[PDB]
């Protein structure tokens, strides 16, 4: 049961749009009929701050640009009109069973 | 006192919404609804009003709608199983114009076509309508069948009528139905005075589409719902406070005419037309019609501000689900609602006083839009009489917009499901259960140790 | 809400310490509760995880027999203690609250053994270090 | 359809559950029932069709209803009698509020949302306490 | 993910145990004679329902009603027959009929320090009719009869 | 080779008494309301599941659906009409209706000692309605006076 | 094939019964039978 | 290999109306047998 | 395993709500159709069996 991203870093330009690709090895299902994958984010010196959850079900405080979906056994995440404060490490979680864990971290930056 | 003991209670008000299978209930042939199948009604309900409570309805989320629709059109499958295909009718044939003295409407066909698996010439005559043949060879005289090259034709047995007839839903024992009974309502949100009754109001299944026909009235005032008005993908229900008499007929005698195209395959068609070929036609008030569309129009601009309002007719194309249609006795016609729908009221404000408003027949249905699965009605010899009442309309609002401030409202929606709807957006089932827990005071009373 | 972390430092191997985190703004006692680890320069690890009623509890491998952590529902308050740390415990750990929260543990009746329901996570605190080795 | 209570609270309704008293149905319906059950014969002679099946179905469902809901009664050492009582100790873990407030300006179908989640367990404990080990204790004391 | 509690017992906990303590399980048992979906879930409830009324025209929907009005009727097979005892539930009851050597001499302190349920059970098998009937006549002969005439001024 | 025991009294054997006689066995009749199949009866109930595991068939296969769901009801209206009138358990359960003479007045001597059930049914059944109704009045009345 | 000892085998079969035996073979459907008596040192105390 | 996949040639009714199709489609060996010998039928 | 499959589908209408689908073409090198099995292992695993035989 591991999971892992793509692309390792990404460049792109203010109101560029970019994705994100995290894989399980593993089923992703709940037992309650919905899959157990989230996606977030943390800058240098910052704390992971939870993008998305339960995929589609984006988190109260987060923009619209931020979306995404996939199989019941991997996800993605697109993010139209990146911002230039869209940079960071951007993780995914697997909480589909024990033990936790998580996605391999991608870099988000700017390019120049 | 403080030291608390639970206690269990049974018959407890508690209920909770949940799916059921409906129980089909009502009161010298079968028909397509074998209505004697479902069981014998109670003839005077128990019925129960409550009191102090209230609850959430929603008429596009409640799937009474969805087992209707599955169950009549498992229905007409139990009517057409038992029946003759009429596979070797589509074979190409030749028709010439009736000499009618429209135009043309009505064909005398002939066609040669082997009955018996014996070597055989079997020349015989049918007649058609426009709408159940395609021409073929450009200018020729050939015709063949609309639906043949994809579909199954199966003829409706001529002793199984239509027929619709009053149904009852009741539900099982330990599920019973709530009941909005609070007079005006949008079809969401709360309702206040709630009833609950063990079974259901009596409906009438009907096929058809654009008026709904022979349904219930409101109590006071027309009333509009729609999922979401400012949405015009969204279809509009509007539900009449009175009805409109509106009458049919086919001005015409026919002779039936059956041809033994095989064992135990008798295929029925018209031998011929008594009196003159006159137009099959409907007749209504004008002024009933305007003015209850005075009292819609005042309803939508509730709904949408002080705009233009305006009456058009559908997009046109396939008079399937273009034309008013509907299912008069075992015939089917095809109305041209344009005429209804032919005005504006976008603020205070002809010919003759009724409108006769003619109408196609056509003897190939495609019910519920089912590839593969064609059907053919007889004909029943003529003097076809009927009269409805229109309670309700099925309007749908163009999209975008032409910036004059018009919203315009046209004969729409195409999904029969909707029909339900417009009967069933009073009703809720739940599940009742007894079973309830609770803390002291009391005690079970036993010895120790 | 309130999410702080408290007891950061530096110890030898072996040595162990008690590494708290103090909460506010909702109700501690119906929230399940988590301890993630991110070692300098590497992703994200988790470690361990509490259930809201402290009753449930799990560890990850790695750390299994060597930490335990506890609750008090009463002061709000987690204590993830370390023991017997080793050089590569050298690591970021950081408190965090489920981010759906979740009731009494659903008992099924046909030997349902008290089910607990676990999922993501919604507020981070800010972290601290714990640094391990001699020097 | 014995919902009446619904407009109250849970005092007051404890005072009309036992006013309820005659079933919620069935009973004089399955009387009406066993009128219907002669017709059935012509519902058998019908043949297999939609509306029969449906009805079959629901049958079996309705009865599958009444046994299961009266199944725990018996089990309980309560049977019924519509109130009755047992010894588990209102375990405060549960719910923790005035009575005065349970039973006054309480719908009682309002407080089933908050009973919900402890309702299995109640079960239980009724279960293994009030008949695993009363049963004995009678048994015990006739022995002796 | 999912957490687990402990016991509470469980289906069958008892089905080796020694029927001296087996005997404080039987609330397991009757729990379940009607069962295997229990508590809401809630999908499952909502998925058999779909099924049950999806299937409800074919032969996998009637073997679906095959298989319902089976378990009801085993379960009426044994209220039945607690019922016309002087026994209903009550996990546990006593009757007037003494125990008939014949059937087995067996020690209670064999019986209930070192036997299963199914052990024992073995050993009566060929006479559960005759015990049945015993008790049923013993239910009836005076029990009821003479019990009418008690009340008899 | 099989070998004939004693009685032990079979189903439905009390029909040749006698309402005096007919007390006893009531259990012998009621018992066997659920199954004509009674037992194990090895080598006849193994074919009757083996039977129901062949319900491919439609139209006669499901009359014996019909035919077991109506068996079950049938039972279960009987418990129901006994549980409303605090009839739980089980075979005699006296009333506190006092028997209108109207509907007979025959002799107690005469019917416990000289007659038969079935036809102590054909004398009173006009009045079974309203015997019925009476009854749950009475045990109406004593939820409420038990009170 | 006994003339020279040995044993030999063939990639053979009969039946996709043997392919479902191969992932059924340790399960077994059991019937309960909840209902039982045994003897006990009680009496019911019937009056008489 | 040779003799894998053969490409017919027949001839089919379309529907019912006086149009018997030369029609063709892919077949493979296993799925066919000859014909009058070694004829191409 | 695996089929050098590069063909398109072909529609051929028979009659009424009678479409027959086949094989219209192979676009490609016609190769024959394979497994692939890394032996080695394979060899292992029969010398498990026979040890059990
Ligand atoms: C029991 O049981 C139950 C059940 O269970 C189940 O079942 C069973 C049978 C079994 O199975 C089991 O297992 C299961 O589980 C349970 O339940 C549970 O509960 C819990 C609780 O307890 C819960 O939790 C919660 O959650 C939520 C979420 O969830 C929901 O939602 C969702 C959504 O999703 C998505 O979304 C989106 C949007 O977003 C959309 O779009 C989409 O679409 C969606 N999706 C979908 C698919 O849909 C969902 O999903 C879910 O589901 C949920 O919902 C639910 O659901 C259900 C179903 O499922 C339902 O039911 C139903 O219903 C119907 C009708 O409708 C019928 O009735 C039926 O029958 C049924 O069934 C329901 O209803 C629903 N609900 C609703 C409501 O609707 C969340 O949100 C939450 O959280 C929140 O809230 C809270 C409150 O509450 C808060 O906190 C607060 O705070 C404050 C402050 O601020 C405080 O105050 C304070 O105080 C002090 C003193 O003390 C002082 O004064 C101071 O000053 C003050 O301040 C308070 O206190 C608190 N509270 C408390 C209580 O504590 C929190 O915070 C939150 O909020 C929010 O948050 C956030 C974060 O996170 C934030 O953000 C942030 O912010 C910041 C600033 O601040 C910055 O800005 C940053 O940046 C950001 O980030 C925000 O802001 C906030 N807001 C505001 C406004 O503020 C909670 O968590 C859960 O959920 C449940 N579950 C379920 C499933 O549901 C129970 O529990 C048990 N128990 C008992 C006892 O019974
Ligand atoms: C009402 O209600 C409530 C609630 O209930 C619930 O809910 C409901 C609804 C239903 O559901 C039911 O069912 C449920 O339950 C109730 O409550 C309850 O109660 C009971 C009683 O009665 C209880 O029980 C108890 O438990 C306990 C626990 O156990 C566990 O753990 C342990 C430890 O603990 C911990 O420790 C620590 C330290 O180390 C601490 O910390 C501290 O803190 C402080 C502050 O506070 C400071 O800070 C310091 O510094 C620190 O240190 C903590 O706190 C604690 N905790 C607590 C909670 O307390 C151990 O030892 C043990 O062993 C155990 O373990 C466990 O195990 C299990 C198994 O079995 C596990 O699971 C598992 O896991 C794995 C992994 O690993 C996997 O996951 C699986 O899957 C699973 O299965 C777990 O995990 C574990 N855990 C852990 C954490 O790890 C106990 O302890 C107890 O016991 C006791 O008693 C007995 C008699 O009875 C005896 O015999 C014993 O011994 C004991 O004692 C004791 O001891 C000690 C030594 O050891 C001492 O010291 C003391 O003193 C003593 N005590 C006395 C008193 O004396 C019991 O069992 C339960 O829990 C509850 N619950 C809850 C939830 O909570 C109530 O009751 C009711 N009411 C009435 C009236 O009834
Ligand atoms: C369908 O059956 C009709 C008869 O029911 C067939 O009509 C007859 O068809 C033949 C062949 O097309 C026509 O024969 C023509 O006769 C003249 C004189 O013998 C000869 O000069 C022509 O070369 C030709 O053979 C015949 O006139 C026509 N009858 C009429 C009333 O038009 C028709 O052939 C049948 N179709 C099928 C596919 O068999
Ligand atoms: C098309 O429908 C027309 C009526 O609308 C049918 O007309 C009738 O057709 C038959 C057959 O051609 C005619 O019968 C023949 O009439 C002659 C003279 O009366 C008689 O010698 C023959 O024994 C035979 O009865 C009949 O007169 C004609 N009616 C009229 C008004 O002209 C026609 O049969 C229908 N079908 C076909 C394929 O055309
Ligand atoms: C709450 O809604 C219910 C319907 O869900 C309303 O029930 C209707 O109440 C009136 C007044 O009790 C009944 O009308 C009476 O009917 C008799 C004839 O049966 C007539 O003699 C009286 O003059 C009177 O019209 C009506 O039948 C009853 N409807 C049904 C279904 O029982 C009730 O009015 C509603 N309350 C509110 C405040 O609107
Ligand atoms: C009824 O449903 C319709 C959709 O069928 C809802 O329409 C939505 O209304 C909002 C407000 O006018 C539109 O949002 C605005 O869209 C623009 C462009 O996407 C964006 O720039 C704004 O920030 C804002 O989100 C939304 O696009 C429109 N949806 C569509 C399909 O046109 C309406 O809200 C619904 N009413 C109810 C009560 O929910
Ligand atoms: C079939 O009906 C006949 C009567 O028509 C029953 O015969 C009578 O049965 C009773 C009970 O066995 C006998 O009564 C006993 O007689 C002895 C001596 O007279 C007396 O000591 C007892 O107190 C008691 O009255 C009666 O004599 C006998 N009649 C004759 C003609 O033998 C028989 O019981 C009926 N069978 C069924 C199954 O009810
Ligand atoms: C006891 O019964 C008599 C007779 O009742 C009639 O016969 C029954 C079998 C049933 O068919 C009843 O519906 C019949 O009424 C009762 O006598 C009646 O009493 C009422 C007054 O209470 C009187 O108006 C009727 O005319 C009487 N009937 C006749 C035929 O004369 C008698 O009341 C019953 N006793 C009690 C205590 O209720
Ligand atoms: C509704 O139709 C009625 C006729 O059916 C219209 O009433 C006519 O109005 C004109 C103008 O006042 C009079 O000449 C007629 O005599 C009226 N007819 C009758 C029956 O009184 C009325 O105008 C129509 N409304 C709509 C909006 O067109
Ligand atoms: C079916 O195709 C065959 C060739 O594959 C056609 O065969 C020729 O058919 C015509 C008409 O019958 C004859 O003149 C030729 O002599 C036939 N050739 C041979 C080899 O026999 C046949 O025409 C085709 N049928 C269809 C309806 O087109
Ligand atoms: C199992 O197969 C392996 C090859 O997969 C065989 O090993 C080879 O043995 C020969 C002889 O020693 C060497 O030339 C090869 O280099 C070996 N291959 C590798 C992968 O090391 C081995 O002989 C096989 N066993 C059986 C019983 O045939
Ligand atoms: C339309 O005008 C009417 C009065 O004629 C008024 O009641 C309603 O508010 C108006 N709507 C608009 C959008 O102003
Ligand atoms: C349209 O007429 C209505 C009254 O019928 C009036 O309320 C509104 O002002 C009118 N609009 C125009 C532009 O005069």
């Amino acid at each position: 049961i591991v999971m892992t991203q793509t692309p390792l870093s990404l460049s792109v330009t203010p109101g560029q749009p970019a994705s994100i690709s995290c894989k399980s090895s593993e089923s992703l299902r709940q037992s309650n009929g919905k899959t157990s994958l989230y996606w977030y984010r943390q800058k240098p010196g910052q704390s992971p701050q939870l993008l998305v959850f339960e995929v589609s079900n984006r988190f109260s405080g987060v923009s619209d640009r931020f979306v995404g979906s996939g199989s019941g056994t991997d996800f993605t995440l697109r993010i139209s009109r990146v911002e230039a404060e869209d940079v960071g490490f951007y993780y995914c979680m697997q909480s589909k069973d024990f033990p936790l864990t998580f996605g391999g971290g991608t870099k988000v930056d700017l390019k120049r | 006192t403080e030291k608390l003991w639970v206690t269990v209670y049974y018959g407890v008000p508690v209920w909770k919404e949940a799916t059921t299978t409906l129980f089909c209930a009502s009161d010298e042939v079968h028909n397509v609804w074998a209505t004697h199948a479902c069981v014998p009604t109670d003839p005077n309900p128990q019925e129960v009003v409550l009191e102090n409570v209230t609850e959430h309805f929603n008429m596009w989320k409640n799937n009474m709608v969805e087992q209707m629709q599955e169950d009549i059109i498992s229905l007409w499958d139990q009517s057409l199983k038992p029946c003759v295909k009429l596979t070797p009718l589509c074979v190409t044939l030749n028709c010439k114009d009736v000499n009618a003295t429209e135009r043309g409407e009505i064909k005398n066909c002939s066609f040669n076509i082997t009955t018996s698996i014996r070597d055989e010439v079997q020349k015989e005559y049918a007649l058609f309508y426009k709408l159940d043949v395609v021409p073929i060879d450009n200018n020729n005289t050939s015709y063949r069948l609309i639906s043949c090259d994809t579909s199954v034709i199966t003829q409706a047995c001529p002793k199984i009528s239509f027929e619709p007839i009053p149904i009852h839903y009741c539900a099982p024992a330990g599920f019973a139905i709530l009941k909005c009974n609070d007079k005006t309502f949008n079809g969401k949100g709360p309702c206040k005075n709630v009833s609950t009754v063990q079974c259901t109001h009596g409906i009438r299944p009907v096929v058809s589409t654009q008026l709904l026909l022979n349904g219930s009235l409101a109590e006071e005032e027309v009333v509009i719902r729609s999922d979401n008005f400012t949405n015009n993908a969204k279809t509009i229900i509007v539900q009449l406070k009175e009805s409109v008499e509106i009458n049919c007929t086919r001005p015409n005698n026919n002779t039936r005419k059956s041809i033994h195209i095989g064992p135990g395959r008798a295929f029925y068609t018209t031998g011929e037309i008594i009196g003159d070929i006159r137009q099959a036609h409907c007749n209504i008030s004008r002024a009933k019609w305007n003015d209850t569309l005075k009292q819609i129009v005042i309803k939508l601009r509730e709904q949408f501000e002080n705009k233009t309002i305006v009456f058009n007719h559908s997009s046109g194309g396939d008079p399937e689900i273009v034309m008013h249609s509907f299912n008069c006795g075992g015939e089917f016609f095809y109305c041209n609602s344009t005429q209804l729908f032919n005005s504006t009221w976008n603020n205070n404000t002809t010919e003759g006083n009724t409108i006769t408003l003619p109408c196609r027949i056509k003897q190939i249905i495609n019910m519920w839009q089912e590839v593969g699965k064609a059907m053919y009605a007889p004909p029943i010899r003529g003097q076809i009489r009927c009269s409805s009442n229109i309670t309700g309309l099925l309007l749908t609002r163009d999209g975008g917009i032409n910036e004059n401030g018009t919203e315009i409202f046209r004969p729409g929606g195409g999904d029969m499901r909707d029909n339900w709807r417009s009967e069933l957006y009073k009703y809720k089932v739940v599940k009742i259960e007894p079973l309830g827990v609770a803390p002291t005071k009391a005690k079970r009373r036993v010895v120790q140790r | 809400v309130q999410l702080v972390e408290s007891g950061g430092g530096v110890v030898q191997p072996g040595k162990s310490v008690r590494l708290s985190c103090v909460v506010s703004d909702f109700p501690f006692s119906k929230y399940p509760m988590y301890w993630v680890r991110q070692a300098p320069g590497k992703g994200l690890e988790w470690v361990a995880a509490i259930s809201g009623d402290a009753w449930h509890v799990v560890y990850s491998n790695s750390v299994q027999g060597r930490f335990l952590v506890s609750r008090d529902n009463v002061k709000n308050t987690l204590y993830l203690e370390m023991n017997s740390l080793k050089i590569e415990d050298t690591a970021v750990y950081r408190c965090a609250r489920m981010f759906q929260e979740s009731g009494p543990p659903r008992l099924d009746r046909w030997s349902g053994r008290n089910y607990y329901y676990y999922s993501g996570m919604d507020v981070w605190g800010q972290g601290t270090t714990v640094t391990v080795s001699s020097a | 359809g014995f919902l009446g209570a619904a407009g109250s609270t849970m005092g007051a309704a404890s005072m009309t559950l036992t006013v309820q008293a005659r079933l919620l149905l069935s009973g004089i319906v399955q009387q009406q029932n066993n009128l219907l059950r002669a017709i059935e014969a012509q519902q058998r002679m019908l043949q297999l069709t939609v509306w029969g099946i449906k009805q079959l179905q629901a049958r079996v469902l309705a009865v599958e209803r009444y046994l299961g809901d009266q199944q725990l009664l018996g089990i309980w050492g309560c049977s019924g009698k519509l109130i009755c009582t047992t010894a588990v100790p209102w375990n405060a873990s549960w719910s923790n509020k005035s009575l005065d407030r349970i039973w006054n300006n309480m719908t009682w179908m309002e407080w089933e949302r908050e009973i919900d989640n402890y309702t299995s367990e109640i079960y239980t404990l009724i279960e293994e306490s009030q008949n695993q080990q009363e049963k004995n204790e009678q048994e015990l004391l006739e022995l002796d």
